């Protein structure tokens, strides 16, 4: 059938961000045992993303920057207290115990997974611990501090002409699209939460430039998008963009953080709508590689991930979880879904077209 | 050329101030504003008479402590104007009189407030209004019942005022002085902090994501994040419709922001809602009748920078809609607001503070004791704290006198109610 | 809580209402709003003075077009209201009549129009009311004053209307028909076109820079650049300052503009003023005794693109101060507007056609022969253009009668006033 | 003294734009007279812009525009009538006879005058016929095809390490800018009118990003600047900039469309408040590259282009112009200065003094 990759070490989980920090990484080992649980795991192959040497880092950022946050310790940070305003690490995304150690593990299954999907290896590779996009050339921005999907696609372009890349997401991605903005080989369609929010750039007329004028589509939404809008956008807007761009192997970031009830994040979008995203993607039947970022209210992204690995097996899980190791944080309910939150959807019909609309002309503009 | 309609916005007007200019000078007047006057054309005195017929004819009205009794009782009487809803929400130790005025003149408005008031100091004033103050809760309930039992309630002791200092709030408590039981720290930066019925909400975390918002009371319990990013957005509560609205902010790319947005207890969700006319920053909220009033901040100026603002903007809550006020504020810059009654006690600079009347377009100073100032209201009693740690005061309302009234934090950043 | 200043802004309204309900239903009200019935308290008919106390008691004025004259002298004679400068504005074959009207009530309004029009139809028409118009320029002067010469003037033959279509600007000229009597070509896309006292001003260039002005009448006089770089940007005309203003505009960033700017003729010169409070593009201009109305075009909506605007914007340029109007327009969308007498004749759309008279809130229709019409006003006559090549058409305010009057363009981009 | 080099050929003044047409290049003639009638031409040096090799122009270009460029004549628009709005040539900036011909001495000037500057030739070049400053990478805008200012500084960056670019105009250098956004080889300084203007871009907040964050500054100005406000905020601004960045070889952009009464700008200096900042940027004795752009208004730009040719000569000029070539078009005054407009100055001295804290906090983050 469809050869699936997975990518997880079980060390990741002891990488404590610090008190009161919503972003957990060892929410993920909280999702590897519902693979393990479900069985899952079997009819899988799994791996363990292996250490990014410092030099692979040094392939879209700069050698100061690695090198900074390579000798930061938690107990030196006197020393390099000047460098921490220069870099923006310290405060919004402080600094903790084994944090290179942790973009060791992050960094390591994009790449590595790339690999095997250039390669003819497999159809789809998998990394939960993945999916950081905010960081940027020589900066930290937001929680991230290498940016594995901008490694990854540099990773791929070397096998591939043209790369789409597909970020479902409720953040824009600064990163890779910064990185790709002004080139015609990788074109980063970003479904994103427009505004006011942490980012502040992907704007409707942030559209490319220079060589890549046409190559940046974005698609600026509200908070509180449901299931049937965000697929019934997703999917023509994807088959057009296909149809119009002839991808060779697509990068899609899946944001759990875009489900709802998240501890961050806004949107209302369900298990079965996040995963029909991806079932989406796969009915073009690319190479589709899998970043797992976000990832903020622990439960429902360790269940949106477990679906998702599900989906991407095309088996078949019961809503009845199993008992579990953190049972106890699933609840009362044990379902393995989630009930759509009472809020309301800021993104009409006539919005949602006009932008579509917007959309389909850029794109008669491709050569 | 042929056809038109002519409607002339100032015969209202012209006719208002032709009728005072012959009127004073030298019963229409009277009945176009009073249906009893109408219906006609003792309990009043010459004195109260004399400002009556100065509202009915001029509509200048000015308010000295002795008069407001008359200035209720002939403006339930004589009229329905707005000079007895002026006067009854002014009126808004004296609780047990207040509240046989309010049951005798039927206000659903002065009772509640009056209600308030005595179940609050039931304890320091130990028929049907007795149940009625059982009934809305209370703290010796039963011991003041033996000074029927299925008519009485509790709520423990709910947190009087709270304040964040320095990371960790403590939860001050008013006992009829100030006493401190409870405290809790924070691992998070607060950007803005609202005291929700007894409850203590706290929006903040990093600078370029500060939507994460906690109800710390075991506490640390998570709630919805706002869709928004903005620093110092003026952060309300209104139990009437139970929704914590976040107005103005200042995005992270140093431009201001006039997005509304508003939370909701029951439901745990945020909904957006209608823009701020004018962008602002820091200003101070008052939430008085549902209507939010947005008061100083920051406002844009030399199309890259901020200045001091001193505007009032008004967003009505029921019909959503924002409008800012055609007169402007004393002063101008970083501003602090508490509400009482139907008033906004609003401190700034130093040394200054004004009582300001939003409904109406008058603000009043009162004296200081001549010392960054941050006021807080109480169910009767209003405190004032230093920004710094006397630490703390007590300021009368009539007199104006700042009476010295435990604190144990070294910096006062916020001061809810 | 001591003292403050109560001001009730609904006492005028709540007196206006009841003194209307009482009086209409059963000397101040008329008192209050005329100083000879204030004096007092047979040249008028019972039917005008019906409208007369209507307007002193209720204020509701409308007119059939054959009272105009009693409007008039009543409202001079009985009251110097709001509702004599209506009716005479409304005043502004009938000039030689209308000039000793004017003359007769001292109106230096209404003279200055009535001079206007007997001037501009002195042959048409062939003591010190002809000195005045002799002095004021006229086209036979001394053939009209045969049937002293010292009191004479010329301006030769001025364009009554200018036309830019398809890229020559053909200057038609009105003959007591039409006529076509100058005629130049420009090499350059014409963004924005002003009419201005008898002289041609063009805006454009190319659409990044469309900052380049003309003043082709040798054509091709260069003149002061904008210092903004937008597009359907209103300009308008106001010889009474002797500047020509340019009002919002869109800008090359798909971004709507709300900036406004000012010409002079005679320091050839730009000068920033204030903003619009909201953002509009390609609306139509409206010079009204100084103040300019901005009617419809595109508004900001989705946060990404443009709707069809209904709104009026006014810039007050004594005060040089902006409002938008509490009402609405009947319709929205791509417009054209034209100033006669004290009206707006706005026409948008297809088969419609507005008489909006700006000092009030009311709009009329008049019905169209039922075909992008492009409207302009002459010295008392509206020609109606169709965008597409009959091709020009003769409108009658009174009769609303559509009748067919030299056309040698394909397209018509521009219908100067 | 200070030697000086002249850049000049007669048959740029035959580069016929096209009918109503702002930009008039033959301008640069009827100043070339003024230099001769005057008796400068003696004291100096005078070469002429040699032609610019079309791989020459491939160093900041790309290769596809410059051929596009090279191959469309007059004649055969219709062949590439699609291409002309990849590149947005034929209607803003229109196609014309000879175009290649006229960048081929536009450019010419700039690489060829640099090469005598960084080398020890000159402590001053000239070249009016340059200061073509909105060209991008791959597009015309504007007015300028190819970006001479851009050429000349990479061309510099070959001799020297730090180099400030001074842009004395009334717009902001987008190609520049953006050349050298994300590098602190670079620093640009420049001023210019902000707002609802041609190039849109030159925000105060655009500072710069990646590692030369701090390393652009704009002085964003409204219209009607006078004499003392722009020597006042030129000279303090300038002096800093340097002292904080040591800058090898300044590249002056000064464009005539700054004085008072041009056909295009709306600034209102006056030919001796435009000569001050030449004067002013003399003081610090620097490697000074002198690129005369904009130029619409022909006999200010023409009077204006002469006199700082003679403070580059640090000679005296009389005022009353002698009868030259094109006289008649000097009118009535004779008078060799322009007398400023009674235009307002909308930069108010609290605007000005916010705005220079503003860059002075900005310069003190230089590393
Ligand atoms: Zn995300
Ligand atoms: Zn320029």
């Amino acid at each position: 059938k469809k050869k699936v990759c997975y990518y997880y070490d079980g060390d990741i989980g002891n990488y404590y961000y610090g008190q009161g920090h919503p972003m957990k990484p060892h929410r993920i080992r909280m999702t590897h045992n519902l693979l393990l649980n479900y069985g899952l795991y079997r009819k899988m192959e799994i791996y363990r993303p292996h250490k990014a040497t410092a030099e692979e880092m040094t392939k879209y950022h700069s050698d100061e920057y690695i090198k900074f946050l390579r000798s930061i310790r938690p107990d030196n940070m006197s020393e390099y207290s000047k460098q921490m305003q220069r870099f923006n690490v310290g405060e919004d995304c402080p600094v903790f115990d084994g944090l290179f150690e942790f973009c060791q593990l992050s960094t390591g299954g994009s790449v590595a997974g790339a690999v095997k999907l250039n390669r003819q290896q497999t159809d789809m590779a998998v990394n939960w611990a993945g999916g950081l996009h905010h960081a940027k050339k020589s900066e930290a921005s937001g929680f991230c501090y290498v940016n594995d999907i901008v490694l990854a696609i540099l990773e791929l372009l070397k096998y591939h002409q043209r790369v789409l890349y597909i970020d479902i997401d409720i953040h824009h991605g600064d990163g890779v699209e910064e990185a790709f903005y002004t080139t015609d080989r990788v074109m980063t369609v970003s479904f994103h939460k427009y505004g006011e929010y942490f980012p502040g750039t992907g704007d409707l007329r942030d559209i490319g430039a220079g060589k890549g004028k046409y190559y940046a589509v974005n698609f600026p939404m509200r908070d509180g998008i449901d299931d049937e809008s965000y697929g019934q956008i997703f999917k023509p807007i994807i088959s057009k963009v296909m149809e119009m761009y002839q991808p060779s192997a697509v990068v899609l970031q899946c944001g759990a953080d875009s489900l709802s009830g998240d501890r961050l994040g806004c949107f209302n979008l369900t298990v079965k709508g996040h995963a029909k995203c991806v079932e989406v993607v796969k009915t073009f039947n690319l190479p589709l590689l899998m970043l797992g970022g976000g990832g903020y209210t622990i439960r429902n992204v360790a269940r949106c991930w477990t679906y998702e690995t599900a989906v991407a097996l095309d088996c078949e899980i019961p809503n009845e979880l199993p008992y579990n190791d953190y049972f106890e944080y699933f609840g009362p309910d044990f379902k393995l879904h989630i009930s759509p939150s009472n809020m309301t959807n800021q993104n009409t019909p006539e919005y949602m077209e006009k932008i579509k609309q917007r959309l389909f002309e850029n794109l008669r503009m491709l050569p | 050329f042929v056809n038109y309609t002519f409607k002339d916005r100032s015969h209202s007007g012209r006719v208002a101030q032709g009728i005072m200019k012959l009127c004073l000078e030298e019963r229409l007047v009277l009945s176009a504003q009073s249906c009893f006057f109408r219906s006609m054309f003792q309990d009043v005195s010459e004195s109260v008479f004399q400002l009556l017929v100065d509202y009915i004819y001029h509509g200048t009205v000015k308010l000295r402590a002795e008069e407001l009794q008359e200035i209720y009782e002939v403006s339930d009487m004589y009229q329905l104007t707005s000079l007895f809803e002026e006067c009854s929400r002014f009126l808004a130790g004296n609780c047990l009189q207040v509240m046989w005025l309010a049951d005798r003149h039927s206000d659903p408005e002065l009772y509640t407030a009056a209600k308030h008031c005595a179940k609050t100091h039931l304890a320091q004033l130990q028929h049907r209004l007795l149940t009625d103050i059982i009934s809305d809760g209370v703290q010796n309930p039963t011991e003041a019942i033996e000074a029927l039992r299925t008519s009485l309630k509790e709520i423990g002791e709910n947190v009087h005022i709270y304040l964040i200092g320095k990371s960790l709030a403590v939860s001050l408590h008013c006992a009829e002085s100030i006493s401190v039981s409870g405290q809790n720290s924070l691992c998070h930066q607060i950007t803005a902090a609202c005291k929700h019925g007894g409850d203590l909400y706290v929006v903040g975390g990093s600078i370029p994501r500060p939507r994460r918002m906690w109800k710390c009371n075991v506490d640390w319990e998570w709630c919805a994040p706002l869709p928004r990013d903005r620093l110092q957005h003026t952060l309300v509560s209104v139990p009437g419709k139970d929704a914590i609205y976040s107005l103005g902010g200042k995005t992270l790319q140093d431009t201001l922001s006039n997005a509304v947005i508003y939370y909701r207890v029951g439901d745990n969700v945020w909904t957006e809602t209608t823009q701020l006319e004018v962008a602002v920053s820091g200003a101070a909220g008052a939430n008085l009748n549902g209507i939010i009033y947005l008061l100083g901040g920051e406002e844009n100026d030399l199309d890259f920078f901020t200045k001091p603002s001193r505007l009032i903007q008004c967003f009505d809550t029921e019909t959503d809609k924002c409008h800012v006020k055609p007169y402007v504020l004393p002063f101008a810059g970083r501003m602090h607001a508490a509400v009482h009654k139907d008033l906004v006690f609003i401190v700034a600079e130093g040394d200054s503070l004004v009582c300001y009347n939003p409904l109406l377009d008058s603000f009043t100073r009162l004296c200081l004791p001549e010392a960054l100032w941050k006021i807080a209201s109480c169910n009767g009693s209003i405190y004032v704290f230093r920004d710094r740690y006397a630490n703390t005061y007590k300021l009368d309302p009539a007199t104006s006198a700042v009476t010295v009234t435990k604190v144990l934090l070294t910096n006062l950043q916020f001061v809810l109610a």
